[PDB]
């Protein structure tokens, strides 16, 4: 169908009762909830062939899935734990392994909300020496003190979304790689011909994304509330 | 029709040498066979499938599998491999005639083709206030790779490519920071097998 997911993204507390929804509009016979995991693949979690229809996958251990409807199919964490941390994968199927993936649920579950922490975000300018040496210039954006790792690096010239000349880390870095709550970090690179970081007219911002709280969470401490934001760093061109 | 086995979580290609991704199934009878692509940031898009039909699948790209059921294969290949093939591969089969089971996937790095190598060190400063930096390495080819930290205050990333479209140049580099007074760009990689003429400005 046009399969459609929802949360698109969620963090949530250890302990809490979790619901994700797949709904289809093609009204296929089998749905079926997977979960994705880094060196893991795919791991089916339950399947359904009709509304009166539950199968086990291979890791359905804490979580319930129920079949409400010919369109849709629930997925269910009973009592969130940490390594429920995940994407997870709505797909239908057709009589002939037609599959159609919705796309996509990333939830975080932490074990503490006093934790969550947006970034600081910085950008470098490029070196002199670089310039003089290629005639190319590297901007360099850092994200620290994050938590959890759940965010989206973005970077924008006069105002628009680049690709070009990018390339950001694919996995932030642990701050204090001991302990189980660190914070975290990241970096991008932006590369442009040194003409262009030349001109003061152009301007560039490293945007982070970061998903927190919601206006619900209750927030105790003295320090800003971490919902979710966007987080930038700026920096314009100049002839010297 | 139980597992399926791909080789390697992560492998490398050189930029314009032959793709092979390797996937191998056990199940008695020939299953249909799947191979999906995800490429960062996204869902999984299906590049081709066996369906018992022609052995010889080609898919979307110059992408290509040859079932072989008396080898128990069905690797993916592409004849060259650009910047843009970098994402992760998925080889599915068929189960229990009843669903789809996935490979574990493996992530496809390619190494460009760095033909003027100018590897260096630079310093680079924060646009709100000079006393805060951070040390880029920077173009340096495929021979060299970067190694972790030696000292947990120190930082450094692994190594990255950009493909700057404008010059169709592309690039490695990592980034290395620290918050400590004692940190210094010629000291930053000394944990690294760096190229003997990497360029150290003043």
């Amino acid at each position: 169908a046009d399969v459609t997911q929802t949360p698109r993204n969620r963090i949530t507390k250890t302990g809490k009762r979790i619901m994700l929804e797949c709904s289809q509009t093609k009204g296929h016979d089998r749905m079926y909830w997977y979960r994705q995991d880094p060196g893991l693949g795919l791991r089916l979690i339950y399947y359904s062939f009709d509304v009166k229809d539950i199968n086990k996958g291979e890791i359905s251990d804490g979580y319930s899935v129920s079949r409400q409807a010919q369109a849709k199919f629930s997925l269910s964490l009973e009592s969130a734990i940490p390594n429920q941390t995940a994407l997870y994968f709505c797909a239908t199927s057709d009589e002939s392994y037609g599959y159609t993936f919705g796309s996509g649920t990333r939830l975080t579950v932490v074990e503490d909300l006093n934790k969550v922490s947006p970034p600081e975000v910085a950008v470098f300018e490029p070196s002199e020496a670089e310039i003089s040496h290629t005639q190319k210039a590297t901007l360099v954006c850092l994200a620290t003190g994050f938590y959890p790792d759940h965010v989206e690096l973005s970077w924008w010239v006069n105002g628009k979304e680049v690709h070009s000349g990018v390339c950001t880390d694919p996995q932030p870095l642990k701050e204090q790689p001991a302990l189980n709550d660190s914070r975290y970090s990241l970096s991008s690179r932006l590369r442009v011909s040194a003409t262009f970081w030349q001109n003061p007219r152009n301007h560039f911002r490293c945007q982070v994304q970061f998903y927190g709280l919601s206006e619900n969470d209750e927030w105790t401490q003295d320090r800003a509330k971490p919902v979710t934001q966007i987080v930038s760093a700026e920096a314009w061109g100049r002839a010297d | 029709a139980q597992s399926v086995t791909q080789l390697g979580s992560h492998v490398s290609v050189s930029e314009g040498a032959l793709v092979l991704l390797r996937c191998n199934y056990s199940s008695s009878v020939p299953p249909y066979l799947f191979w999906y692509v995800q490429y960062p940031n996204q869902g999984l898009q299906l590049l081709l499938k066996y369906t018992s039909a022609a052995t010889l699948v080609k898919g979307i790209n110059g992408f290509e599998a040859e079932f072989k059921k008396s080898e128990t294969s069905f690797h993916l290949t592409k004849p060259s491999a650009h910047m843009s093939d970098a994402a992760e591969y998925f080889c599915a089969v068929s189960e229990q005639d009843d669903k789809i089971i996935f490979g574990k996937g493996t992530r496809l790095h390619i190494l460009p083709n760095i033909q003027n190598p100018d590897p260096a060190v630079y310093q680079l400063r924060d646009s709100k206030s000079s006393d805060k930096s951070v040390c880029l390495f920077t173009d340096f080819d495929s021979q060299t790779n970067v190694s972790q930290s030696k000292d947990s205050d120190v930082y450094i990333t692994d190594k990255c490519v950009l493909d700057m479209r404008s010059m169709d140049f592309k690039s490695n580099s990592a980034v290395a920071w620290s918050n400590k007074s004692d940190f210094a760009c010629a000291n930053a990689f000394n944990n690294s097998i760096i190229p003997e003429d990497t360029f150290f400005p003043s």
